């Protein structure tokens, strides 16, 4: 989940 | 405390969300100062209305309709997702939780929220868009081809049913929040501390309708059984996503949504 961990 | 904590959710939900539903219903009920939204019904009607559109934002675009509103869908439920991350984190005790609770939570949220959202920009003829400025007509989205004109009616019905408990924003708020801080999604590795959170959620959920539903006893309960529906509403849609992107060799799905559909149901 690259983009959804970065948005975190 | 809970009344503080209500309060504190509709605040951050303010800043999260630009068009609320309290801004969506003047614009529906011709309550409001500003221009008419245009209206979109067909091929030409669409055309005009993206004649407007180019004089207010912004590379590749199919000249099918229902492909292009499709591809228009997809960047919209992108920016959804961004904005209830951001809300997600202004939860107390969110982001204090395991990231990959975190990231598992907002997973298996982000669409029962989207539709939880989507219900307040409906009524049972259509569906405000572009930040409100135009509006798509229910019969004109059942009519597109297959599997495109089934893609929102699901989301027609469930709105239809939900609009008729009229919460307002500050009911929204709280109620967005109980949905994210589910324990029971597949795979979270701490239940313990989500469960805590949802726990006073819930407490300021049921005062916050007790006070200002005061003629609808049990709407906490009736609400608690809607966070479920979606659930399947979900459930369903996920499955019209697969055959689409199977069967739809033409458009390619959005990273991000990728993200979120895959192991997904
Ligand atoms: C006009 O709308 C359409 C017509 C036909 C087709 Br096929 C797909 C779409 C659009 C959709 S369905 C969806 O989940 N979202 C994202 C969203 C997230 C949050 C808020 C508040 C509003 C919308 C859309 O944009």
């Amino acid at each position: 989940h690259k983009i959804l961990h970065r948005l975190l | 405390d809970l009344r503080a904590l209500a309060k504190h959710l509709y605040d951050s939900y303010i800043k999260s969300f630009p068009l609320t539903k309290a801004k969506a219903r003047a614009i529906l009920t011709g309550k409001t100062t500003d221009k008419s939204p245009f209206v979109i019904y067909d091929m030409n009607s669409l055309m005009m209305g993206e004649d407007k559109i180019k004089f207010k934002h912004i590379q590749e675009q199919s000249k099918e309709v229902a492909i292009r509103i499709f591809q228009g869908c997809q960047f919209r439920s992108v920016e959804a997702v961004q904005e209830i991350t951001e809300y997600a984190k202004s939860i107390p005790g969110f982001v204090n939780l395991d990231l990959n609770d975190q990231v598992t939570l907002l997973k298996y949220g982000v669409h029962e929220i989207i539709y939880t959202m989507l219900a307040s920009l409906m009524n049972k003829d259509g569906v405000l868009i572009s930040e409100g400025q135009g509006f798509m007509t229910r019969e004109f989205l059942k009519s597109l081809r297959k599997p495109f004109g089934d893609f929102m009616e699901p989301k027609f019905e469930f709105a239809v049913k939900f609009n008729a408990l009229e919460l307002d924003d500050s009911d929204l708020a709280i109620f967005i929040a109980v949905i994210i801080l589910s324990g029971d999604r597949p795979g979270l590795l701490n239940v313990k501390p989500i469960e805590d959170i949802q726990d006073n959620l819930l407490q300021a959920l049921e005062l916050q309708l007790k006070l200002n539903h005061p003629e609808s006893s049990q709407l906490f309960a009736k609400l608690l059984q809607k966070m479920t529906d979606l659930r399947q509403i979900v459930t369903e849609h996920v499955q019209l996503l697969q055959v689409i992107k199977k069967t739809e060799t033409d458009m390619s799905l959005h990273p991000l949504l990728q993200e979120i559909y895959k192991d997904l149901y």
